[PDB]
């Protein structure tokens, strides 16, 4: 199935597309291993979006997250500044 | 600690009742609470014991060891007051029972009910349509044997009988009252007795069958004489085999654990422990064991 | 100096009544300060109350104190106070530590090898030195002699905080109550996941103290702790739990060999203590960090152990 | 309250009487004051056999008292109550180590006369000490014990089915908590081992008058050698064996528990004294 994994990077879009495909390039090579490519629309791999800059130094400081009986690691970012981009396919 | 409750009546008693009363002062009483006043509604083991129904023993045995126990001080009119029993304290307790069993041997009494007739102990109030029994009083070789004797008739009643109904003490031969049936907890508890011994009936050893086996032919003793030279083949059947050591302290250990499940099985009721006994006052300073 | 002087002139016994029978006039004061003190003794007043403060030294006891030493890794200091406590037998002459189980630690022993689950071990989540921590255990719960080598010594008072070499402080017999000068009282905190209370189960003579039973037993799955609540006396309540074992004598009528032992003995009880019957058992709440279980809270707790009565 | 009991000494002690006193002083000692029957000695004296059950029935009966402080007149010694508690101490010949058990029996001294005793030589009696001992020691000799004297007899009468040496190499010792105790075994114990045989080889028809007065359920958990038995038999002997078999089976049930059992909190193994309430 599909995953939402999160990046933070201090790189251009031009960048983290190329940086992205290096990085999936394992993943690249397992779809097209566990499932073969017969129809033209699965040939496709992902796609990112930029939601937002912050400052590169104080970002991310950790913190954790509370429900009722259970806690779960959490990322925490300061000051933002939220600027959507639109859908850029990775492959 | 003032344990002192008032069990008020309901209405006036008469002159005979005061007597009666009065004839029985410091007679083991079970209370049903523990609380400051209670009342004569409620006192007593005839809300266990009623003329209605089937006399049944056992049941009122686990209300005895269940509830609170107290001995009768004062009978005044439209009053009456009883002291609680609790453990650490010493009370005086006068062998006033119509089936008169002396406690010469000073051992630990026991609590029972009035197996031996409701009639002796039926204590009467016309004041209210109260019927309060009296618990009887006997020390434990007694109680083992009405025990017993409670928990064979139940046994025997389908297959002389007059030795199993009446009780053999050393002084004196008083006839106890033997229900038909005995009930759902004296059945119950007959029921438990049943499938321990059919459980641990293949638990036994197999050495003391030669013991009894060389003991009857060799040396009669006086405890040999229930079998009256007497051997079955179950005992021949179950010693056709050698025997070991490991085995038998392994049954042994869990033979051990399962007599004491049966002591405590057969430890029904109260056990007081008594302590210098009084033979001319006919009374007993006694703590709850 | 007179503040403890001012306090210990408060915490002192009364001197005695005299009765001078020799002389005649003093005997006329003795009995008006008789008289007296009853009156003021008796009457609705607050010098009736004052009076049930000097005690008169069988009616109180000082309690005895059970004082082991524990590591403190086999320890959870969250914990609330009137923990039952569970000693095991130590084999070794002169070892001085022992292996107690709080029933979160004793939850995770059970269970390692087969919420309580979450809280247990959510403040024990090393199963390794606990499970360590006793020499054998699949062994003594398939000879079914773990029940004699565990020993309840009450509900924990006071813990004195530790790096290492933590200590404990336990009633085992007698009346709980803390250890502290200052005085409080100990709620005996026992959870609910493992408690019952057996006339819920049930569904009538009002008793002086209803006690409390614990049962571990030897279930298929493994060990079982039951943390029973009864009305009613030892020679009873094994019967009691003799009806309330019914699936446990179709087990045992399952077994057909009779020579493997283990398999007919069902567990042991034992009776822990006895407290108020009439101001019965609250349910409460012991927190931790990240969740909290109910918790069955018992109070005036007068604790004497009882031994293993096998059923 | 006072509790303070005193024996009536009429004899003065001599100075080893004193020794051996202050010797066992933290023990337990029963009652019947007298000085006479004071203690169980009167049990383990030269008047009546040393029977087992005769024993453990008065000490059953008989109060107990510890003691404190000996002098050469007089016998100073706290009776037991359940009320409060006392400091006891395991000074028995046969030692046995309470390292934490919280519980403790009181047996009769099946491990010889000597081994408990206190011999007053210009007194007139010879005073013994019961068994104080933890309660998996004391079945633990008891089952072996009374194993030795049901196989010591099985071998008087024909030893070509058992050993004496065989029996005596797992039943002369006990171990319990790392301690090895060794069992000083040789008449004695003969009422007891005599009860438990004539009552175990009573209850197969006990058994079957049971599963017979209320069906194949539980006739099926007796094995096949132990179930096969003629059903011929009158009313009178029958019903005797059956009174007999439940009045000694009480007897046995009620030996096997071990008397006012006693409970200790914490054993000082450097004082040799526990605090110990009556339970």
């Amino acid at each position: 199935g599909p995953r939402f994994t999160f990046f933070q990077s201090s790189r251009g879009h031009c960048q983290i597309m190329n940086i992205l495909r290096i990085y999936y390039s394992p993943s690249i090579m397992h779809r097209y291993a566990v499932v073969q490519p017969l129809h033209i629309e699965e040939l496709t791999f992902g796609a990112v979006a930029c939601l937002g800059t912050f400052s590169a130094t104080d970002g991310w400081r950790r913190s954790a997250f509370n429900y009722r009986g259970s806690s779960l690691p959490v990322v925490e970012i300061d000051s933002f500044y939220s600027n959507v981009s639109d859908w850029e396919v990775i492959l | 600690m003032d344990l002192k409750v008032v069990v008020s009546l309901s209405s006036r008693l008469y002159t005979d009742e005061i007597a009666k009363m009065q004839q029985r002062i410091g007679c083991i009483l079970p209370l049903a609470s523990t609380h400051g006043t209670q009342n004569v509604q409620g006192l007593g083991l005839g809300q266990v014991y009623s003329l209605e129904t089937v006399p049944d023993y056992v049941s009122m045995y686990n209300y005895l060891s269940d509830c609170t126990l107290a001995v009768l001080d004062e009978v005044s009119v439209d009053s009456l007051i009883l002291t609680k029993i609790v453990p650490g304290q010493t009370y005086a307790i006068k062998n006033k029972y119509q089936p008169f069993f002396q406690w010469h041997g000073t051992g630990s009494l026991s609590v029972m009910p009035p197996v031996f007739g409701r009639e002796h102990a039926t204590v009467k109030l016309e004041s209210n349509d109260v019927d309060i029994v009296f618990p009887m009083v006997l020390p434990t070789p007694i109680a083992e044997e009405v025990l017993q004797k409670i928990l064979l008739f139940n046994v025997y009643s389908r297959v002389v009988h007059m030795h199993l109904g009446s009780v053999s003490y050393l002084g004196h031969h008083y006839e106890l009252a033997l229900p038909e049936v005995p009930g759902p907890l004296g059945l119950a508890l007959l029921d438990n007795l049943s499938l321990y011994f059919c459980i641990m009936v293949t638990l036994l050893p197999r050495a003391s069958m030669r013991l009894v086996r060389g003991l009857i032919r060799h040396e009669h003793h006086d405890l040999l004489n229930l079998f009256q030279e007497m051997v079955p083949d179950e005992i021949a059947r179950i010693d056709l085999d050698d025997l070991s050591v490991a085995d038998d302290l392994s049954r042994m250990r869990v033979m051990m654990t399962y007599l004491q499940s049966l002591a405590s099985l057969f430890n029904l009721g109260p056990r007081l422990a008594t302590a210098a006994y009084s033979q001319e006052t006919l009374t007993a300073t006694c703590w709850l064991r | 100096r007179r503040r403890l002087q001012r306090r210990i002139a408060g915490l002192l016994p009364p001197p005695a009544r005299r009765l001078n029978i020799s002389r005649g006039s003093e005997f006329t004061r003795d009995v008006r300060g008789l008289v007296e003190e009853h009156a003021q003794a008796s009457s609705l007043s607050a010098a009736a109350v004052w009076r049930a403060g000097l005690l008169a030294p069988s009616g109180w006891r000082p309690p005895v104190f059970g004082d082991f030493l524990i590591h403190a890794s086999s320890f959870n200091n969250a914990e609330a106070t009137g923990t039952p406590l569970f000693q095991f037998k130590q084999s070794d002459p002169f070892s001085g530590v022992d292996a107690v189980f709080t029933p979160l630690s004793l939850f995770i022993l059970m269970n390692h090898g087969r919420g309580l689950t979450r809280m247990a071990n959510l403040l024990y989540d090393s199963p390794a030195t606990l499970a360590d921590l006793v020499p054998d255990f699949g062994r003594l719960v398939a000879d079914r002699r773990f029940h004699n080598f565990i020993t309840p010594v009450g509900p924990l008072v006071e813990n004195i905080k530790s790096t290492y070499l933590n200590k404990i402080t336990t009633v085992v017999h007698g009346p709980v109550v803390s250890k502290a000068i200052p005085r409080s009282t100990v709620k005996v905190t026992v959870p609910q996941e493992a408690f019952v209370d057996l006339d819920a189960w049930l569904s009538q003579p009002c008793p002086a103290d209803a006690r409390l039973y614990v049962a571990l037993t030897y279930e298929e799955a493994g060990p079982r702790f039951t943390f029973f609540q009864s009305s009613r006396g030892h020679c009873q309540i094994m019967n009691i739990l003799r009806i309330y074992y019914s699936p446990s004598i179709m087990h045992r009528y399952a077994v057909v060999q009779p020579l493997h032992i283990e398999e007919l003995t069902f567990g042991a009880v034992a009776c822990l203590g006895t407290f108020s019957a009439t101001d019965g058992w609250r349910r409460s709440a012991f927190n931790y960090r990240g969740s909290s279980l109910p918790v069955v809270e018992i109070d005036s707790f007068y604790s004497n152990v009882s031994d293993w009565e096998v059923i």
